[PDB]
């Protein structure tokens, strides 16, 4: 158990959590505001 | 001596300990990293089992498990290609117009304009167009409903799940042993037989039963919905004798020796089906049925424990001659004994296979509606060509490794490998003068064809209309393959394939599918250029083989290793000498081989095959027949050919082909990143790297894991990577755009 | 890269045809497209199987080029 | 019975099952050399029967036979 | 506290694993996949596992004694599966944000209580009231355990919280059950008890 | 002691101290040297034990409702042959009081009690006598063996009390075990060609041995 947990810090599996986690959270962005040349609230 | 079952029980424990200790099989690497090399050498020496341990029983279990794990993922990637094609396709669109649909199974997600990548594909569908051409084989195998897709997605999951856990199970519980995996009479006898004769009888079995009576109703026109399930003819067989009668005897003839009844579903006519394009299901099943008695008879050569039979010991220890001393004496030891070897010789053997495997899928085609599904088949042919290709390489690799590390003389000698060292030397020699002879005498011919139409003097060119070089002997050859039908072929209603008999041209929905194949002065030069690039290749390949222990440079080459950056600047310099190096190199050549194997294939096939045909009989290839006169110069080729297709992907934009479009620009960008590893050495990227780190310890932001360049070795290894991704990318987008678009 | 913006600029503007330019360097495909692709027409077609004009001596010494820079690697 | 492939398949079954139960054949008890001697081994697999003839020898010599039978029944009736 | 080497385990004939010995309640020896083996894991689940029985408990109730009424003469209370899509004497993200601050405040004091035992057990404005219980998960105190039934010797306190886990343990797959139940079946849960008790051989789940 | 088809293999290993030891193994199966998962000669003769006692139930259930209904009190609805009860859907399905798929999954939590209590006789024997169960645990200690726990559930008349009639019993049940197995693979084979069921076959050759499917090797449903 806690060497599974050590393993899931290692630095590929954190980067792919990481990663992923950031990848849904700009496409989400980019859903709920897509396009946008500009930071339009000014 | 008596073959049988041998395994241990709980060899190694199932823990997650090892898990979280990197490096954990090497005893230098389990320290952790003091600088950055170590994270490399960890995945570079991730599946050099050999060099974790000696013992050759656990190696040999590791490789089971390997070989299991892989069968898991290629089960895995077959359940997600059925699912795909039950799930997020038009497969049941294009199985009732199957010559103006196109095959589609990838639909994209819409986010950030790429929606534009589904395109339209017919039978209202928006998505992307497979080239795999696992249609023409679903329909080859009968499926009809999305329902079957999903259950063979669905078995291919369990079978998955079969694998990875008969991979834990061979590891770390009943793991067999060193006998067990070296009783290899046995195993021959059981992948003849067993693996080969069975799967070739399992499958006409399902070609007589399935294959073929609804290929007959879809032939018909009948509805797939209306046509019945294919095990509505293993019950009621009133409904397979009024496709083919000879179904209303029950295994008869077969045990009374009538087999001349069988004919109605078992022929030997050839050729192609007009109605498909593909080669007739009566005779590929007919053809599954030999192979299948074939491989079941040769699964029996060799002795097990009934006496009869033979062993392969014998049979190498008897054939010795006077040019080769006592030859063949000590290699079943060897090969009993070094994975490396047998790896050698499988992957030569598979790779030349796949090949051979292209070739005899465009020359004939085996499933309906392939012949005019150009991207699919253009696809194919080139995807095997490098798959093959690169399996050559890494058998020359793998030779190389058995070199340096499995061979001794001492204690597994054998005369011919001794032999062939004695006059490595004279091999070598021989084999740069042929390359050399090879190289003046196809690509000069190049070079003075366009020194020739340069100054204007087009008589004096070598072309069909000038200075001929025609192959006479290949076209000989496919005459006398014409010919065979009735006379050294009397079964054979047409002929082998279609590029041999003259005439019979078969065209499918208005595009042709196969004609006789011109031979004149272009492909002579053209083979030339193929037989002087394979014979460069080997000549890199063997050379570093055979030079992998001692040369007259360096004689104790093998105590380096067989992956070693060089031996030092003096006597001249010393670089690349390792038998890896050689691989490195071997691998541009055999991309400079295969790339031109390539284009020959889509510039030969787009110019005289390929093309509409009129009502009348009026065909009019892709590109106006300009093979001839075009492929016989450099600038023809970079013109006619090039300039030419490469309109279609950088044309691109704005359509569902702009993927391409980008992954042209892409590759290129990759392959032209390469040049910087291969062009340059890890001194100068050390000295830069240095003071970036003099600016990151200023700021107390410097790593304890100490950045260090790549090696020499890593450095040619990413340079030959990033090199052969790009090239083969940008080929990729520009046959697939070319293609999809002009087909 | 100096050189390449110098020619397509003038060779745009010689051919009063700035929009071209304006609206196609802002993008690489444009630069491969719009500007070698595209220019090299006449170049490759200066000894082609049908004869040749005075620009075959271009068109020999771009593959020539292209000869002498491949060797080096 | 009711063809001609009866005798030509009982002739090739029994006259190979002939030479494989007594000499004359490579059995399980008799390993070939240069294609004409034959040495004595020793099966392992028991038989009931004394002169060496054994099941696994048997069912080879019944194959082989079969393999010869359609060979040749076939051959006849595609010529005469 | 008090191990027990031959309790009955979840697979009888089986070993138990070296961290369930037997002092927790409802302990039957059941983690094959060790999810608990670590002492710091075992107390954090041992948490987990009270807190979602004591939620599905409450959640059992309240899908199985609405739904149960409301088929009888007596109630008229909506399909717990739609009760979300009503609409209230306020917008429902109203009442969600109330709920997360108060629900937040009690889960605050909760959590400062596992990862730091009795620094939590007094009133930020009237220290003279208090919590009486030592045990984390069993809070005890006037409010939580009034009527004194959570103050007692060992074995009979084990016994109770045996009893809550197991009680517990039911209605977390009694709440999924009538999860999966209402999504398989277009009805209420107790549509699909009589209907099972109807023909209880055909109308089962392969009965689609 | 009678030796069919041995082996210096067989021979080695099958010592007579088995049930029905015929000296019987050309393939070396029970070859104690590589042992590891179901590959272990004791796993092996339960495995024998086993699958001819369910065959023997099987032997005689598959072909014992269509013989009663041809000549029998017992209704014609139910007489039929064993493919045609439901097993196979396709060859004939039966309507019972469920819908064949509660059978079977009542059917496995049921042989899921009986089959797991019965392997933990195997892995750790008499272990299955000592955890509560309502009850019934002394009958479940076993007598060690795990193919022969006896006990008063299993063998509550006590025959052969003594090691010899014990032997001969035991003798008698592998012969019967053998031929039951071999029996209902002769149902599934004969089911598969002829098709109109196990004892509806016999009386087609027995009124008519001229008949012989083994020629005819035409299959109908
Ligand atoms: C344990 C708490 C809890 C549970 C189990 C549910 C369950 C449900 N809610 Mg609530 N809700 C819960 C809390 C709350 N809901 C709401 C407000 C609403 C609204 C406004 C709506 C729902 C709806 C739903 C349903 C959505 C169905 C679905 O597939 O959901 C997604 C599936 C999951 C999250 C998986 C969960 C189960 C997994 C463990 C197995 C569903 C039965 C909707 C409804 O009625 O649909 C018919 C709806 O419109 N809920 C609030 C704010 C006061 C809550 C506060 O705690
Ligand atoms: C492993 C053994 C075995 C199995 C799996 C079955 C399975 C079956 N039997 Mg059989 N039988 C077996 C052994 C035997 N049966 C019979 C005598 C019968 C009869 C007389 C009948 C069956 C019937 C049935 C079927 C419905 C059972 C039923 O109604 O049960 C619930 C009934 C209870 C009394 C409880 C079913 C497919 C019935 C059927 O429809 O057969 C076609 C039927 O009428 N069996 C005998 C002779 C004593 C057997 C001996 O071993
Ligand atoms: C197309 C080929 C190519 C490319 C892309 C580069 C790129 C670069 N060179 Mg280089 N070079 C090349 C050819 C090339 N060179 C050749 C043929 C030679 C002759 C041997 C040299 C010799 C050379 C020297 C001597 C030096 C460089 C240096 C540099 C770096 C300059 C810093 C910079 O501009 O920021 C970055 C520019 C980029 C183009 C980076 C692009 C890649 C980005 C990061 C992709 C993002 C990753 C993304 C997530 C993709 C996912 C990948 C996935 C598989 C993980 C840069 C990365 C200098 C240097 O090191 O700078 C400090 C340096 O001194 N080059
Ligand atoms: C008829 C018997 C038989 C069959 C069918 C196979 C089949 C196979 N063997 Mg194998 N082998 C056999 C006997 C057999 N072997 C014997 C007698 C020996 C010597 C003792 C070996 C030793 C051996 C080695 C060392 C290796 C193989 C490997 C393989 C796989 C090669 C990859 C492939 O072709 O993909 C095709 C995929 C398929 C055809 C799917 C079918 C796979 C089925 C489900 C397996 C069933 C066959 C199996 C032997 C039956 C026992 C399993 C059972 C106890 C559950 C393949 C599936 C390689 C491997 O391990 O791959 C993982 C390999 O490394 N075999
Ligand atoms: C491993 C391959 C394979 C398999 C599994 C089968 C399986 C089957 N075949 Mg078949 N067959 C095969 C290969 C195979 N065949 C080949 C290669 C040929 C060409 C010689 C035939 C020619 C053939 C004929 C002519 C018939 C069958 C029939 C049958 C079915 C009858 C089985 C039975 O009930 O007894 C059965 C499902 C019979 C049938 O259709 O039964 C319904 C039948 O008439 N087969
Ligand atoms: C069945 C085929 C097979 C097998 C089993 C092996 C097995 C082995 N090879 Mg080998 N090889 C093969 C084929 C095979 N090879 C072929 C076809 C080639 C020709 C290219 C080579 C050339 C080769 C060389 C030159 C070397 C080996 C080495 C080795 C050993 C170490 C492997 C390792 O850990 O590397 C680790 C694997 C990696 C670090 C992954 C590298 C990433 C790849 C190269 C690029 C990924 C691109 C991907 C395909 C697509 C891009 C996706 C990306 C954008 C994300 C190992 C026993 C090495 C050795 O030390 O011998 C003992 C050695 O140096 N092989
Ligand atoms: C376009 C670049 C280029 C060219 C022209 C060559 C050319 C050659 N390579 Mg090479 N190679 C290249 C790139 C190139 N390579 C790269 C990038 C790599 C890195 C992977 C390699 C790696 C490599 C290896 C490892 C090997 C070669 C070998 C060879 C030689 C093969 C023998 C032959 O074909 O004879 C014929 C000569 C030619 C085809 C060159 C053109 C000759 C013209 C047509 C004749 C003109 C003659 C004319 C009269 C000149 C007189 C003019 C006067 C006024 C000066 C050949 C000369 C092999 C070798 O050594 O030979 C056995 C070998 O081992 N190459
Ligand atoms: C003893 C009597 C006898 C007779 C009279 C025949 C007569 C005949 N046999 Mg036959 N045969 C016999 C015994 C006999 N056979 C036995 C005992 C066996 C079992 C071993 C066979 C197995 C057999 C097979 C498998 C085949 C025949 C075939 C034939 C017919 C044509 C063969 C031919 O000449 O084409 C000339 C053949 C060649 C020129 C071969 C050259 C091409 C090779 C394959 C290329 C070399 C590649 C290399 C193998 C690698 C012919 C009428 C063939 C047939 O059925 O015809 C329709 C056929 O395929 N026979
Ligand atoms: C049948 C399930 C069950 C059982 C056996 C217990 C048992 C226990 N609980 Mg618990 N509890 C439960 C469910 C249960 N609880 C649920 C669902 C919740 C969420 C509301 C709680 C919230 C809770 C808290 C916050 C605390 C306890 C405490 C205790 C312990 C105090 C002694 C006691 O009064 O016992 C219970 C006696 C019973 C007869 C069972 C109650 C049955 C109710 C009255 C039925 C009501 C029907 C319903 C309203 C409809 C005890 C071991 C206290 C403690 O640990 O003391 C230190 C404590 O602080 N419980
Ligand atoms: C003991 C005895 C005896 C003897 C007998 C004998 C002599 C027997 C034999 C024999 C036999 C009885 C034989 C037969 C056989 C058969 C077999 C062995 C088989 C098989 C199979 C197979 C394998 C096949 C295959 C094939 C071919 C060939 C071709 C292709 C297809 C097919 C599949 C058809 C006496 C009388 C003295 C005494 C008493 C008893
Ligand atoms: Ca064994």
């Amino acid at each position: 158990m806690r060497d599974l947990k050590t393993y899931l810090s290692v630095a590929p599996v954190a980067s792919t959590l990481w990663f992923a986690a950031l990848a849904g959270l700009l496409i989400e962005i980019n859903r709920f505001f897509p396009d946008a040349l500009t930071f339009p609230f000014f | 001596p008596e073959v049988k079952i041998l395994v241990d029980r709980d060899p190694i424990k199932t823990s997650f300990e090892q898990w979280a200790k990197p490096g954990h099989f090497s005893r230098t690497i389990a320290k952790g990293p003091d600088t950055t090399t170590w994270i490399w050498n960890l995945h570079a020496d991730a599946h050099d089992f050999d060099s974790h341990t000696s013992d050759l029983e656990e190696i040999s279990r590791k490789v089971f498990s390997a070989h299991f794990g892989q069968l898991s993922i290629i089960f895995l990637w077959l359940s997600g290609m059925y699912f795909h094609g039950a799930r997020f396709s038009n497969y049941e669109a294009w199985l009732n117009d199957p010559t103006h649909i196109r095959p589609s199974a990838q639909v994209v997600w819409p986010i950030v304009g790429q929606e534009i990548l589904n395109g339209d594909v017919g039978g209202g569908f928006r998505g992307i167009q497979i080239t795999s051409g696992f249609f023409q084989i679903w329909r080859a195998s009968g499926i009809t409903s999305e329902l079957q897709l999903y259950c063979t997605a669905i078995g291919a999951l369990v079978f998955a799940a079969l694998m990875l856990f008969a991979g834990w199970f061979h590891y770390h519980k009943a793991a067999p042993k060193l006998v067990w995996f070296q009783d290899v009479e046995s195993m021959l006898n059981h992948h003849l037989a067993g693996l080969l004769g069975l799967g070739s009888l399992s499958w006409a079995g399902h070609q007589v039963h399935v294959s073929l009576p609804i290929n007959q109703f879809l032939n018909a026109g009948v509805d797939p919905k209306e046509i019945p399930l294919p095990h509505e003819f293993i019950l009621n067989r009133d409904l397979l004798a009024q496709l083919y009668p000879s179904f209303a005897e029950g295994a008869t003839p077969f045990f009374t020796l009538n087999w001349s009844k069988y004919a109605d579903f078992l022929t030997f006519r050839g050729g192609l089906d007009p109605l498909t394009g593909g080669l007739w299901l009566t005779d590929i099943a007919h053809h599954h049925l030999a192979i299948a008695i074939l491989f079941l008879i040769a699964g029996h050569m060799y002795r097990t424990n009934w006496g009869i039979g033979h062993g392969i010991k014998d049979i190498l220890e008897a054939h010795k001659g006077p040019f080769t001393g006592q030859g063949h004496k000590g290699l079943y030891e060897i090969l009993t004994t070094s994975w490396h070897a047998q790896l050698s010789i499988n992957l030569a053997m598979l790779g030349s296979l796949t090949i051979i495997v292209a070739h005899h899928m465009y020359a004939m085609p085996p499933y309906p509606y392939l012949a005019t599904d150009y991207g699919t088949q253009l696809s194919l042919f080139t995807h095997h060509m490098w798959i093959g290709g690169f399996l050559i390489v890494g058998a020359a690799a793998h030779a190389a490794i058995f070199m340096v590390r499995d061979y001794d003389p001492t204690t597994r000698y054998n005369d011919l490998l001794d032999r062939v060292l004695r006059h490595r030397d004279a091999i070598i020699s021989h084999l740069n003068w042929v390359c050399i002879f090879l190289g003046f005498h196809s690509f000069g011919l190049y070079i003075h064809n366009d020194t020739m139409s340069a100054l204007g003097r087009p008589q004096d060119m070598f072309s069909d209309t000038a200075i001929q070089l025609q192959p006479v002997f290949a076209q000989w050859i496919q005459n006398t393959h014409a010919l065979a039908p009735g006379t050294t072929a009397p079964g054979a209603t047409t002929s082998t394939s279609l590029t041999w008999g003259g005439g019979d041209l078969v065209s499918v929905g208005g595009k042709v599918a196969l004609l006789p194949i011109p031979l004149g002065t272009a492909d002579f030069l053209v083979h030339h250029i193929h037989a002087f690039t394979i014979h460069v290749t080997v000549l890199i390949l063997l050379k570093g083989v055979l030079f992998a222990r001692s040369s007259r440079l360096i004689p104790d080459k093998a105590n380096l290793g067989f992956r070693f950056p060089c031996d030092g600047p003096g006597r001249g310099g010393t670089c690349q000498v390792s038998a890896w190096d050689h691989v490195f190199l071997g691998l541009f050549w055999m991309y400079n081989a295969i790339s031109v194997v390539i284009f020959h294939f889509s510039w030969k096939m787009q110019s005289d095959v390929w093309g509409s045909i009129n009502d009348q009989g009026v065909v009019t290839h892709i590109t106006g027949g300009n093979f001839a006169q075009s492929s016989i110069t450099i600038n023809g080729w970079l013109r006619d050919f090039l300039w030419a297709q490469a309109s279609q992907v950088i044309q691109s934009y704005g359509s569902s082909l702009s993927a391409y479009g980008l992954f042209f620009l892409g590759a290129h960008f990759v392959w032209a990143f390469s040049l910087m590893f291969l062009f340059s050495g890890r001194g100068y990227w050390q000295e830069l790297i240095e003071s970036i780190v003099w600016a990151h310890n200023k700021l107390k932001v410097a790593p304890a894991t100490q950045p260090r360049a790549l090696s020499i070795v890593q450095g040619r290894a990413v340079g030959v990577t990033h090199y052969l991704l790009g090239g083969i990318a940008t080929t990729w987008a520009f046959f697939l755009a070319r293609i999809i678009a002009v087909g | 890269w100096v050189t390449f913006y110098w020619h397509w600029k003038h060779i745009t503007l010689w051919q009063g045809n700035v929009s071209q330019f304006n609206e196609s360097s802002t993008y690489l495909m444009g630069w491969l497209r719009d500007y070698l692709w595209l220019n090299s027409s006449q170049l490759i077609n200066g000894y082609n199987p049908f004869g040749m004009n005075s620009l075959s001596v271009w068109a020999w010494m771009f593959l020539f080029g292209h000869l002498v820079w491949a060797t080096g690697f | 019975i009711g063809s001609p492939t009866n005798l030509i398949m009982v002739t090739s079954t029994s006259l190979m099952l002939f030479a494989g139960r007594f000499g004359l054949a490579p059995s399980a008890n008799r390993k070939a050399t240069a294609g004409l001697k034959l040495e004595a081994r020793d099966s392992g697999l028991q038989t009931g029967d004394p002169a060496g003839f054994t099941l696994a020898d048997t069912l080879a010599c019944g194959v082989v036979g079969h393999i010869i039978g359609v060979g040749v029944v076939l051959g006849l009736k595609n010529i005469g | 506290t008090v191990a027990e080497p031959d309790r009955p385990l979840w697979f009888p004939g089986s070993t138990p694993p070296p961290w369930l010995d037997g002092s927790l309640p409802g302990d039957f020896g059941f983690d094959p996949l060790g999810l608990g083996s670590d002492p710091e894991s075992l107390r954090w689940n041992v948490q987990a596992e009270l807190v979602h029985s004591r939620w599905a408990m409450l959640g059992a109730a309240g899908i199985f004694i609405p739904e149960f009424l409301t088929k009888l003469g007596i109630l008229n209370t909506p399909s717990w599966y739609t009760a979300g899509e009503q609409e209230y004497f306020t917008d429902t993200t109203t009442l969600f944000i109330v709920e997360l601050v108060f629900i937040g405040w009690a889960e605050g004091r909760r959590w400062a209580d596992i990862l730091n035992p009795g620094c939590v057990n007094t009133d930020p404005i009237f220290p003279n009231n208090k919590l009486t219980g030592t045990d984390v998960g069993y809070p005890g105190g006037l409010w939580f355990d009034p009527l004194g039934w959570g103050s007692a010797s060992p074995q009979k306190l084990k016994e109770l919280r045996t009893k809550e886990i197991k009680n517990g343990r039911l209605a977390m797959l009694a709440v999924m059950g009538a999860w999966f139940q209402h999504i398989y079946t277009g009805t209420g849960p107790i549509d699909n008890l009589f209907a099972h008790l109807a023909d209880p051989g055909h109308a089962t789940i392969f009965a689609a | 002691r009678p030796l069919w088809f041995a082996s210096k293999q067989s021979l080695s290993y099958l010592d007579g101290s088995l049930p029905g030891d015929y000296g019987f193994d050309p393939l070396g199966l029970s070859d104690p040297e590589g042992t590891g998962g179901f590959i272990e000669p004791r796993w092996l003769a339960y495995g024998e034990v086993i699958n001819g006692r369910f065959a023997m139930l099987g032997a005689v259930g598959a072909i014992a409702p269509e013989y009663l209904g041809k000549v029998g009190l017992i209704p014609q609805e139910t007489a039929l042959a064993w493919f045609q009860t439901g097993v196979i859907p396709p060859a004939g399905t039966y309507n019972y009081w469920a819908d064949n798929y509660t059978l079977f999954v009542l059917e496995m939590a049921l042989m899921g009690f009986a089959e797991h209590r019965r392997f933990q006789d195997w892995a750790k024997p008499g272990s299955m006598g000592k955890q509560y169960f309502l009850g019934l645990e002394k009958g479940f200690g076993g007598s060690g063996n795990p193919a022969y726990p006896g006990g008063p559930f299993f063998n509550p008349l006590g025959f052969g009390k003594d090691e010899k009639s014990l032997k001969e019993l035991k003798l008698k049940e592998v012969k019967n075990g053998r031929l039951a197995m071999l029996a209902i693979l002769g149902y599934f084979i004969q089911g598969l060609v002829t098709g109109v069921g196990p004892y509806q076959n016999l009386l087609d050759h027995v009124a008519d041995p001229v008949n012989n499917n083994v020629l005819t090797s035409l299959k109908f449903h």
